[PDB]
RNA sequence: UUGGGCUACACACGUGCUACAAUGGACAAUACAAAGGGCAGCGAAACCGCGAGGUCAAGCAAAUCCCAUAAAGUUGUUCUCAGUUCGGAUUGUAGUCUGCAACUCGACUACAUGAAGCUGGAAUCGCUAGUAAUCGUAGAUCAGCAUGCUACGGUGAAUACGU
């Protein structure tokens, strides 16, 4: 919804309308409207039924959905059960290649 | 204020002790911005037991500092120095006509 | 990363092999920073020398998410009292 | 609707160890709740709500029960409705209501004798009506009733019409 | 029923499939499984996405979506080359 | 001698860096420097690639050849005041280089995700003209690696009564 996954904004451009959408950033949108053939021209959100049917179905080309939330979670999930020797500085804030914690209270912890 | 020793190692007695003393300025004024302490074991080899202690002020600052037989001596021995050293500053005192 | 590709001491692998054919072992100790897993080294164990002393950690199935040059960082409780 | 009546009937009729109709499950009670710790401007859009998910009103329960911990007594709450005849049985293929992981179409069991439901959640839309225009969303408590005496024959029943167990 | 708290409805059309009635029902607009359902209360043009055959749940188990492609690559990368 | 650690973090101090936006962000075309490195190091063009980089190999111990192309800017298009194309930390995925070896502990590229934050409170710091402020460039330290240091330039004002 609306054409597309869940919670597309309407009369805005196509610019960042196909990026709200969890999973797309700016150059994967203008990939699939290239597919298309479609660009907004300018600020607003001018779609038909014409061009909605390849606007519904381009986007299934990719997991922009909640299974990449679940992607990142049976995969974290796939960390923290082994050992795990970066599930423990997975909850630190440090990244697999280390932060160096003195001013990073932060962000990642409170 | 690095509450540093060099070759002490400050416990937390120490720092009590010390915090407990500046607190009593509170007569003026405290406005708390920071304030540093130095000690060290300076062998004499009678061999000391130094303090020096830095206190900055509104527009300005004040060291302070003092060599006794032992810790709690130099912390009471330089009180009483850094207090009149402080006081008075002010008052001053109105013009001009004309 | 690697220059294509993978790699071992050529020491370290060449031990499990000869642990690897017969009857496996659950023990082996080592040092083991310059190598990491891969399916031969299944069914085995590992005792990697973190710098004090080793410590087991027996192979699993899928210890993909995970390698051999760690598995309790030497830093060690924590370091830090939280 | 209740053309699906006469399909799963008769898997039911030889399912079990029947031997006349009258036996036989049927669509009965579907009834609505809402509710709140309190509400002074909120209860409006609740019951407005209502009102458009179904085109007929609901009701406004007051407190019985001494609560003065959570707040005072007889402050308003709650939104019970009787969804109950054929018009039912035209709500009851409203299920389009995959909304954005709805995997769990909870076979863990209600009420231990020929009750087994599902609560219910969700305005944002309810198999229709994605709205994309709301003060607040809430849950939809739910439930619902068949004329039987065990559970699993309720499951057997709204499963054999077109409902997941898991 | 009461004469006063019931709303009511339109927009638009009916059916392909049966007699060209409208029988104060639906008309349900998919792509995955385009049946055009008079089958729903209110109003009957409705532009929605699943017929709760889409997915692999109302119906029961689809492969409707892959859904198994994350497995086999890397497996078969730290089955080849990886860690 | 092999490995660890010198980098851990509830936190605090200093110092710097980056955001809190339309004087602007996104995108296309285009003009301008100084200095200085180079021997097996500088790797021209071409070729591959989403790019990091990979192939090849002309030239050259330099007023030459290469490194290396300046950014700010100028021309336009759009965005039209949102926590927004601000924002750019976070975490994962897939990769390039080096190193025997990038997990504690290298950098970088592609995809996604988008934290806090709307000019900072009391208090407090520097600067008198090409200065401040801002945008670039190279060099050492070097296998790899500078929000740092040193050096180079580009653009570029307000104030200075009086003591």
């Amino acid at each position: 919804a609306r054409i597309a996954g869940v919670d597309i904004p309407r009369e805005k451009r196509v610019v960042i309308s196909l990026t709200y959408i969890y999973g797309i950033g700016t150059s994967t949108a203008q990939k699939i409207l290239e597919e298309a053939n479609v660009s907004a021209d300018t600020r607003v959100k001018d779609l038909t039924d014409d061009e909605l049917g390849r606007i519904r179905e381009v986007v299934d080309g990719y997991k922009v959905e909640g299974d990449l939330r679940r992607e990142t979670n049976l995969n974290i999930k796939r960390l923290m059960e082994i050992s795990s020797y970066r599930g423990i500085r997975h909850r630190r804030g440090l990244p697999v290649r280390g932060q160096k914690t003195k001013n990073n209270a932060r962000t990642r912890k409170g | 204020f690095e509450i540093h020793g060099d070759n002490l190692t400050i416990t937390d007695a120490i720092r009590n002790y010390i915090e407990e003393k500046i607190g009593k300025l509170e007569r003026y004024f405290n406005d708390v911005p920071n304030a540093v302490a130095h000690v060290k074991v300076k062998t004499y080899s009678n061999s000391a037991t130094k303090i020096e202690v830095t206190i900055p002020l509104k527009n300005v600052t004040l060291r302070a500092e003092e060599r006794n037989d032992d810790l709690y001596a130099g912390i009471d021995l330089i009180n009483n120095k850094l207090e009149r050293q402080v006081r008075k500053y002010k008052t001053r005192i109105n013009r001009k006509s004309r | 990363s690697i220059k294509k590709g993978p790699f071992v001491d050529e020491h370290l692998m060449k031990k499990v092999e000869a642990q690897e054919g017969s009857e496996k072992k659950q023990v082996i100790k080592t040092w083991s920073r310059r190598s990491t897993i891969f399916p031969n080294f299944i069914g085995h164990t590992f005792a990697v020398y973190d710098g004090r002393k080793h410590v087991p950690v027996y192979v699993t199935e899928d210890m993909v998410g995970h390698k051999l040059g760690e598995f309790a960082p030497t830093r060690t409780f924590k370091g830090h009292v939280a | 609707k209740e053309k699906f009546n006469t399909e799963v009937t008769e898997n039911l009729m030889k399912k079990f160890n029947y031997s006349s109709v009258m036996e036989v499950p049927k669509i009965d009670k579907i009834v609505v709740n809402m509710g709140v710790g309190d509400a002074v401007q909120n209860s409006k859009v609740l019951d407005n709500a209502v009102e458009e998910l179904e085109l007929i009103t609901g009701q406004k329960p007051l407190v019985t029960k001494a609560k003065k911990s959570i707040a005072t007594f007889r402050l308003r709450e709650g939104m019970p409705i009787g969804a109950k005849v054929t018009l039912r049985g035209e709500r009851m293929y409203e299920f389009l209501d995959k909304l954005i992981s709805v995997s769990l179409p909870r076979v863990r069991d209600f009420q231990g004798v020929s009750k087994k439901a599902f609560d219910g959640r969700g305005n944002y839309t309810l198999g229709v009506k994605e709205q994309l225009i709301f003060p607040e969303i809430d849950y939809d408590k739910v439930s619902k009733v068949r004329g039987m005496d065990i559970v699993i024959v309720t499951t057997a029943n709204t499963d054999e019409e077109a409902r997941e167990l898991l | 029923m009461k004469q006063g708290i019931h709303p009511e409805y339109h927009q638009v059309i009916f059916l392909d499939t049966t007699t060209n009635f409208k029988f104060l029902s639906g008309s349900t607009k998919t792509s995955s499984e385009m049946m055009e359902w008079e089958d729903g209360k209110e109003y009957p043009v409705i532009r929605l996405d699943i017929s709760s055959d889409s997915h692999p749940f109302y119906t029961g188990r689809q492969k409707f979506a892959a859904a198994d492609g994350r497995v086999e690559r890397f497996n078969k990368k730290f089955g080849l080359k990886s860690n």
